């Protein structure tokens, strides 16, 4: 069976303000299969009650997700995103750097 | 303007982990509007935008017993697969299918579709005739005898021009005031110095919606797509939709760069540059 | 809304 390794982008839904709350997102996409775990990080551990999307697939039947919380970037803070999936010997992590 | 309805809905086995996952959502053009996953605490369609939400307890009732039914189509599916492709009962695979209408700016049928995938590869596609199929190989052929015998296309027809059209209009009278509604990218140009001599200038596309988007880069009003950076088309999470261009630039020379944008939401394409 | 009929491969 073919599998495809997801895409990540990490960022936040505003461009980003000191001090100011803010969503930051990781978005998967162009994966097969289906299962994938995706964290996101503050200063290197796990933010608890991430939310994602429900499951749903491109035309050419590779999936996507988008997971998701509510953030107050600092200056100092160092934000991240950590996949999994088969395709991945390790997991991979994606700082978030607002300027992209 | 024209538009989609679309429903997708993935099943993914996990033996020895009990009956397999069941995930079902619907969209209007981009838009989220119904989902159903069968390991929620008492599974129902729920609604996911506001103008689904006036839809009275017989709609969700319906639509709660064709997931449900779905859900147990899949299960019966996969086991079904299973032996059209000489599989062992210890492995995950995955079920899709797709299906939903195309209409015009005056609400015609465009283009019907219904296909099916079997771990992430073409299984069987209703033609766009709505009255032939597409089998990827001699396992979906057996489905396609299957399907020919029970005259599944006809009733495919019946429903894509017939129903799927219909509602699809009724939910953009509905949500008129999203669905019918586009909004234009806020747009703006940074500039990254990478050495001395030369910066990265990103141009920005912000808070549109639909996703369709195109963006640009110039120098000296020639098109610069071999050395343009393109990120793919990202959701902000409220509906709206991102996406990036960049180039690398000589340091001083910013001003012969040019970021085009066009979108269904602007008065008029637009031209931009960095400044300082 | 969604196709009522059920269909197996």
């Amino acid at each position: 069976m073919i599998q495809r390794t997801p895409k990540i982008q990490v960022y936040s839904r505003h461009p980003a303000e000191n001090g100011k709350s803010n969503f930051l997102n990781c978005y998967v996409s162009g994966f097969h299969p289906s299962d994938i775990e995706v964290d996101l990080l503050k200063n290197g551990e796990r933010i608890e009650k991430v939310e994602h999307s429900d499951l749903s697939f491109s035309k050419d039947w590779s999936f996507y997700l988008l997971y998701y919380t509510e953030f107050t970037p600092t200056e100092k803070d160092e934000y991240a995103c950590r996949v999994n999936h088969v395709t991945l010997s390790q997991p991979k992590i994606v700082k978030w750097d607002r300027d992209m | 303007g024209s538009h989609s309805m679309r429903y997708f809905h993935t099943s993914v086995s996990r033996p020895g982990r009990g009956e397999p996952r069941f995930i079902t959502v619907g969209y209007v053009d981009d838009t989220l509007f119904v989902r159903f996953d069968s390991d929620a605490a008492s599974p129902r369609e729920e609604p996911r935008a506001p103008w689904i939400e006036q839809e009275g307890p017989e709609y969700w009732d319906r639509e709660t017993q064709i997931c449900k039914a779905k859900a147990q189509t899949d299960r019966e599916d996969l086991r079904t697969l299973l032996r059209y492709y000489n599989q062992s009962e210890a492995g995950s695979h995955t079920l899709q299918n797709m299906y939903g209408c195309d209409v015009g700016p005056d609400g015609r049928l465009l283009r019907g579709y219904h296909q099916h995938a079997y771990d992430g590869k073409d299984y069987i596609a209703l033609n766009e005739d709505l009255s032939s199929w597409t089998a990827a190989d001699t396992a979906a052929q057996i489905t396609q005898r299957k399907w020919e015998a029970a005259r599944v296309a006809e009733q495919l027809r019946a429903y894509l021009e017939g129903e799927c059209v219909e509602w699809l209009r009724r939910y953009l009278e509905n949500g008129k005031e999203t669905l019918q509604r586009a909004d234009p990218p806020k747009t703006h140009v940074t500039h990254h110095p990478i050495s001395d001599h030369e910066a990265t200038l990103r141009c920005w596309a912000l808070g549109f919606y639909p996703a369709e988007i195109t963006l640009t880069w110039q120098r000296d009003g020639e098109d610069q797509t071999q050395d343009t950076e393109l990120v793919e088309t990202r959701p902000a999470g409220d509906r709206t939709f991102q996406k990036w261009a960049a180039v690398v630039v000589p340091s001083g020379e910013e001003q012969r760069y040019t970021c085009h944008v066009q979108h269904e939401g602007l008065p008029k394409p637009l031209t931009l540059r960095w400044e300082p | 809304r969604r196709r009522w009929r059920r269909l197996t491969v």
